[PDB]
Order: structure tokens, then C-alpha cells, then sequence
């Protein structure tokens, strides 16, 4: 019951890296957003992290016969921002100068503690962005990892991304996070 | 003429490359929206060592339209119909575009490894799965034999 931010001190300052302290908290955070799991139920999942990085709490995530209670909606809806080419790896670009590179179209347009739903590969996979203030922190917590692109098992910190590999950023409004957390969807979901 | 282009392609090089384990698929010459997918029997199941093949369409809309998959090899399964309509949820009323076909081709790899009972259709096999399920069970290995193998 280490809810809300109380341990995101607890899983920041240590002797782990940057990139390495993602794959960290999410893979705590897996642990309660999705028991056991690794299903298609990566969008709900996602937008379950911003809830929780939002304060909202930590709810099991949605799984895939229960997508559609609110996740159809939200497609419905932020579809033109998914349909978008978004941001592009170049040639030999490495994870990590692409998770940096991509750490912009957030740090920039940003907020004091603010969340967004990265899109990966246009709906193909999806993947929670917060901003602590300084860095970036990309949660998958459906497998429980990193930053990554659709990878069964999360890779090296300078391994090259496969061609034209894209990632749009999805910026979600206040008003969609509180009509969420109003809605049966949601307040069905078990808590913690 | 204007989709959601990066999805689908990614997707399908995705099903003939980097497939789920014990799922492999070719697709068709003709239509590039079929894909003639193979999946294997699990083990501990009355499938073992069957290799059934199923027909995967993508409409129009795809990701607005839930993809059409049944199965083109026979089987003895109380979610599976004579003409291979698969009864799955996601597949039904329960599909969205936030799904992708790795989960419509997982869920039904865990249906042979554990069919459902939750089932409302009107099915003789899933009758006799349900109560008869020593037979039931000794029929599916035999029409594994019969129809899942030596297939191709």
C-alpha cells in the first residue's frame, strides 16, 4: 500500500541510471496496474500509469475484453494525434539517442508533474510518459519496463532501432483524465 | 485509400518475423489482406502435435474493424463451429482498435490450451465437452490425428 508518489523517491535517487531507473518503477507498478500479464491491454494499461503518476491511485488495468468499456472512446476521440507519422528514427540511431530525442515533444511542451500517452508505431503499442521536471520517466508497466518498442525483452541501452521506427506522442487533456476517472470503467477496476 | 499506414505494416511484419511463440503465418499471393496462419496444438492439450490452420482477414477499416479470423482446419472444440467460426469476445461485440491481432492470436492459442464454458451459442461438442468430457476429449486427440496432422 506504498500508494501515491509516497515511494517515487524510494525508486529515484539510488546508484541507478536514468534509463535505468525506468524499467524500475514500472516494473513495481506492473505488479498492481497488471497482475501477471502481457496481453493487448497495453493502451489500458498506459493510461492507467498517468492516472497513478497523476495521483489519481493504482487500479488493475482493464484487460483486453474490457478495452473497449472506455479505450474505444479514447482511440475515438485522440485519433487524429495517432494517425500522425510523429516523431522518426534516423538511420543507426541507438535507443538511447532515440528515447533522448524523443524525450523533447515532452520536456518542451510540459508541466510541473505532468503525464502523456506515447503511441507506438500508431496504436501498435503503448507506453506512459511523465515529466518529473528535469528528466523524462517512460513507463510501460504492462510488462514492466522501460522505455521500448514493442520488445519481448526490454534492450540494451545502445542497440540499434529498426528502421522508420515511429512514436507519437499523445497529449491528453485534464478533462479526459477526470472524465475517466468518472466513469464506470474506471470505478469498476480493482483498486490496488 | 487513407488509413493508419505505420500500424498495419508494423503489425504484419511483425506476424511474419517476429510471430508469437508456436504461431507462425504466411500471406496470401493474391489478396494482401489474408494471411494463411498456422498454429500449433499445445501441450497437456488434446491438440498436442496438431498443426491447425487458420484464415486471417483484415478489412477495410482494420483497426476500426475487428479482424475476421476462423479456423480452415477442422476441430473438435466446444468455441469452434463446423465451419470454423471461432466464439471469441474480442472478436464479437467486445473488439476494439485499441487491440491488436497479437491478442485476438493469443486468446485463441489459450482456448485450445483451455477451452471456455462461459459459452451462450448452442454447441453438441461443447454439450458433450461439458458433461462428457472423457469422450469429448478422446474425440478432439482423434480428430487432431485426422485433421491436424499430416495436413500439409
Amino acid at each position: 500500500n506504498v500508494n501515491v508518489k509516497k515511494l517515487l523517491e524510494s525508486l529515484n535517487s539510488k546508484s541507478l541510471g536514468d534509463m535505468d531507473k525506468d524499467s524500475e518503477l514500472a516494473a513495481t507498478l506492473q505488479k498492481m496496474i497488471n497482475p501477471s500479464g502481457g496481453d493487448g491491454n497495453a493502451s489500458g494499461c498506459a493510461l492507467h500509469a498517468c492516472m497513478a503518476m497523476l495521483g489519481y491511485g493504482v487500479r488493475e488495468a482493464p484487460v483486453p475484453n474490457e478495452i473497449s468499456e472506455y479505450m474505444t472512446g479514447f482511440f475515438h476521440r485522440h485519433l487524429e494525434q495517432i494517425d500522425s507519422e510523429g516523431i522518426v528514427s534516423h538511420p543507426n540511431e541507438t535507443y538511447s539517442k532515440f528515447r533522448e530525442r524523443i524525450a523533447e515533444n515532452i520536456l518542451q511542451n510540459t508541466s510541473k508533474g505532468s503525464v502523456v500517452m506515447i503511441s507506438i508505431e500508431q496504436a501498435t503499442h503503448w507506453i506512459a510518459g511523465f515529466n518529473d521536471g528535469e528528466k523524462i520517466m517512460f513507463l510501460d508497466v504492462q510488462t514492466g519496463k522501460g522505455f521500448n518498442l514493442y520488445d519481448p525483452v526490454e534492450k540494451s541501452p545502445d542497440a540499434f532501432v529498426d528502421e522508420n521506427s515511429s512514436v507519437q506522442v499523445i497529449h491528453v487533456s485534464d478533462q479526459e483524465f477526470d472524465h475517466y476517472a468518472n466513469s464506470s470503467s474506471w470505478k469498476s477496476k480493482r483498486l490496488c | 485509400m487513407a488509413g493508419l499506414p505505420r500500424r498495419i505494416i508494423k503489425e504484419t511484419q511483425r506476424l511474419l518475423a517476429e510471430p508469437v511463440p508456436g504461431i507462425k503465418a504466411e500471406p496470401d499471393e493474391s489478396n494482401a489482406r489474408y494471411f494463411h496462419v498456422v498454429i500449433a496444438g499445445p501441450q497437456d492439450s488434446p491438440f498436442e502435435g496438431g498443426t491447425f490452420k487458420l484464415e486471417l482477414f483484415l478489412p477495410e477499416e482494420y483497426p476500426m474493424a475487428a479482424p475476421k479470423v476462423r479456423f480452415m482446419t477442422k476441430i473438435y472444440h466446444p468455441n469452434v463451429d463446423k465451419l470454423g467460426r471461432i466464439c471469441l469476445d474480442i472478436l464479437k461485440d467486445k473488439w476494439s482498435p485499441a487491440l491488436q491481432i497479437r491478442t485476438v492470436l493469443l486468446s485463441i492459442q489459450a482456448l485450445l490450451s483451455a477451452p471456455n464454458p462461459d459459452d451462450p451459442l448452442a454447441n453438441d461438442v461443447a454439450e458433450q465437452w461439458k458433461t462428457n468430457e472423457a469422450q469429448a476429449i478422446e474425440t478432439a486427440r482423434a480428430w487432431t490425428r485426422l485433421y491436424a496432422m499430416n495436413n500439409i
